[PDB]
C-alpha cells in the first residue's frame, strides 16, 4: 500500500498507532505461545 | 432602517461566502482522493499482473 495523498497526518497517526498495538498484544501472545511450545 | 436591515442580510451571507470557499477545498480534497487512489490500484494491478 502506498500513503493515501488525501489523508490528514492526525488520522494517518491514530491509524498506525492502533495497529502497533494490534500488533504489540498479537507479539506477546505468539511470543507466549512459543514459550509453551518451548 | 430598511438600508441598514438590507447591509446586515448582505454581510451575514457575505459571512457564508467564507463557508462556501471551504466546501470547495473540500471538494478538491476528494478529487485528489480519488485520482491518486485510482493511479495507486492501476499501479498495483501492474505490479501484480508482471
Amino acid at each position: 500500500i502506498g500513503i493515501n495523498e488525501s489523508k490528514l497526518l492526525e488520522q494517518l497517526l491514530n491509524e498506525w498507532v492502533s495497529e502497533i498495538e494490534n500488533q504489540t498484544k498479537n507479539f506477546y501472545d505468539q511470543a507466549k505461545t512459543i514459550f509453551v511450545w518451548d | 432602517q430598511r438600508i441598514m436591515d438590507n447591509s446586515q442580510k448582505l454581510g451575514k451571507l457575505m459571512d457564508v461566502v467564507v463557508k462556501l470557499n471551504s466546501q470547495q477545498n473540500a471538494l478538491n480534497q476528494c478529487i485528489d482522493v480519488v485520482r491518486d487512489q485510482q493511479a495507486l490500484l492501476e499501479r498495483s494491478l501492474n505490479a501484480l499482473d508482471s
